[PDB]
């Protein structure tokens, strides 16, 4: 299952 | 940017036996950007019915795709996969050698 | 015994064609098991390996709901980026990202991943400590600093401790029959005639998983790597791979180049010839 924070670059 | 141009392998999923079903594969690799265009043709003739995989990339960010379709071989019907990408100025047609 | 857990994203924009198509692939190891598209007519994280679809409606509901926020993220981060290189709005650019966990035989982690690229061409990558970033270029700094300033290393560290592992595991006991199941290459040779002087040997490897293999050819038992034309692995679309190697040699002496298989699917490593 995927992490759930992916931030903008 | 970078482009990369890709690499083209057309082959069948089992050895080929004439009049017996089997898939006709064209897997497309190695190529960047992503936006590609793939035709599976028949004496020349596009076939309607073709299946790809999901989009994927390698280690080296390059793109790879399989193109399918179900087809039964014979000594005389030709089959190719017809590429066309941003760095190539005019389709790529790779011919199926049941060989390779 | 080694097994891996990996999420790909890909974000690429087309101005005047709508907002930048968000694509998601997961795999275990050689295996797509997930999958998403915001070009789908109704986007949503789909299976694709039957070892998944056991997974309740809470679980697609999370997993679709991360999908759909990324899709927006990633559209965030190309405006940033073609701001970072003072780049027109005409042009077309992609944002692909990796990451995921690879585990060893005990289950435990190896090392985590994440790692980003702009327009093919590496742009910053999570350190193998979980803990610092390489960054590739000035723009890529700035990227940096803003998640250093954000913290956002230890959120991952986290993750790919802890969450990335413990889903691996549980994937891989689902899908034991398959995901640890090694499928040994069928290997044989062919024998092609280039001319009165010379033909190709072409050494076969069909029907093995997972996709790791080693064909090499030699002759009096020296290995012919400047000489081997060896093709790319590919898909055969059955969930296994194909692979040749070939060499060409002079009519008559076939018998001294030999064949050479590993996987680990093979009880022992073969040895192949060509049998007329």
């Amino acid at each position: 299952r995927e992490f759930s924070k992916e931030p903008e670059l | 940017m970078i482009q990369r141009t890709p690499k083209i392998q057309v082959y069948s999923r089992h050895p080929a036996e004439n009049g017996k079903s089997n898939f006709l594969n064209c897997y497309v690799s190695g190529f960047h950007p992503s936006d590609i265009e793939v035709d599976l043709l028949k004496n020349g003739e596009r076939i309607e019915k073709v299946e790809h995989s999901d989009l994927s990339f390698s280690k080296d960010w390059s793109f790879y795709l399989l193109y399918y379709t179900e087809f039964t071989p014979t000594e005389k019907d030709e089959y190719a996969c017809r590429v066309n990408h941003v760095t190539l100025s005019q389709p790529k047609i790779v011919k199926w050698d049941r060989d390779m | 015994g080694s097994h891996s857990m990996r999420y790909f994203h890909t974000s690429v924009s087309r101005p005047g064609r709508g907002e930048p198509r968000f694509i998601t692939v997961g795999y275990v190891d050689d295996t797509l098991f997930v999958r998403f598209d915001s070009d789908a007519t109704s986007p949503r994280k789909e299976p694709r390996a039957p070892w998944i679809e056991q997974e309740g409606p809470e679980y697609w509901d999370r997993e679709t709901q991360i999908s759909k926020t990324n899709t927006q993220t990633y559209r965030e981060s190309l405006r940033n980026l073609r701001g970072y290189y003072n780049q027109s709005e005409a042009g077309s650019h992609t944002l692909q990202s990796m990451y995921g966990c690879d585990v060893g035989p005990d289950g435990r982690l190896l090392r985590g991943h994440n790692q980003y690229a702009y327009d093919g061409k590496d742009y910053i990558a999570l350190n193998e400590d979980l803990r610092s970033w390489t960054a590739a270029d000035t723009a890529a700094q700035i990227t940096q600093r803003k998640w250093e300033a954000a913290r956002v290393a230890e959120q991952l560290r986290a993750y790919l401790e802890g969450e990335c592992v413990e889903w691996l595991r549980r994937y891989l006991e689902n899908g034991k029959e398959t995901l640890q199941r090694a499928d040994p290459p069928k290997t044989h040779v062919t024998h092609h005639p280039i001319s009165d002087h010379e033909a190709t040997l072409r050494c076969w490897a069909l029907g093995f998983y997972p996709a790791e293999i080693t064909l090499t050819w030699q002759r009096d038992g020296e290995d012919q790597t400047q000489d081997t034309e060896l093709v790319e692995t590919r898909p055969a679309g059955d969930r296994t791979f194909q692979k040749w190697a070939a060499v060409v040699v002079p009519s008559g002496e076939e018998q001294r180049y030999t064949c050479h298989v590993q996987h680990e699917g093979l009880p022992k490593p073969l040895t192949l010839r060509w049998e007329p």
